[PDB]
């Protein structure tokens, strides 16, 4: 996944900043590029699958993880080792089939607050550490069924991925 | 069964 699941983080943090009607990817300007590594397949639908479902379950656990991120109050010079401690615990409670979109919820709540602190430089660092963990402990264990592509199977049959072409009529 | 996609998913996924 490497860069694909990293840009998955970037747009997911944008969706979190949308609480304010904002995106840090506006500053990055890469919403014009429209890259996001979607492969033009269905791996694009991953972010929307994790958006609808992940944020639905989140709401209760969102205020709960706001109380977690209240401890992880992002001050000038907060060591990411505090977050790494929460991510450590996260792995021990499970390999994170659903707790992995909750991993995006912790770092997402952090990135809302760190932009709110004008530590958007720490946001890009949080997206880096998240992407690191993703390709480090999660990536094989999830990639067996996509991890996130399971959510995609249930919400879309990749029927839209077939029709994504559309261009067969041009001949 | 419910079959409500997300609601059912997270209901069973919540207590791991």
């Amino acid at each position: 996944m490497s860069q694909s699941n990293r840009e998955l983080v970037v747009d997911f943090l944008s969706y979190k900043l949308s609480q304010k009607g904002y995106s840090w990817s506006q500053f990055s300007d890469v919403e014009e590029n429209r890259t996001e590594a979607p492969e033009g397949t269905e791996s694009e639908a991953v972010k929307q699958a994790l958006r609808e479902a992940g944020d639905e379950f989140e709401l209760r656990y969102r205020r709960a993880f706001s109380d977690l991120t209240s401890q992880l109050h992002i001050t000038p010079g907060t060591a990411y080792q505090s977050f790494e401690q929460v991510v450590n615990e996260l792995f021990r409670d499970g390999v994170n089939w659903g707790r992995i979109v909750a991993f995006f919820s912790f770092g997402g709540a952090l990135c809302v607050e760190s932009v709110d602190k004008e530590m958007q430089v720490l946001v890009s660092r949080i997206a880096a550490w998240m992407a690191t963990y993703l390709n480090d402990h999660l990536e094989p264990w999830i990639q067996e069924n996509g991890g996130w592509d399971t959510f995609v199977e249930l919400y879309g049959n990749n029927a839209a991925a077939e029709s994504r072409k559309g261009q067969e009529r041009l001949e | 069964d419910g079959g409500t996609t997300f609601e059912h998913l997270w209901s069973s996924l919540e207590p791991d």
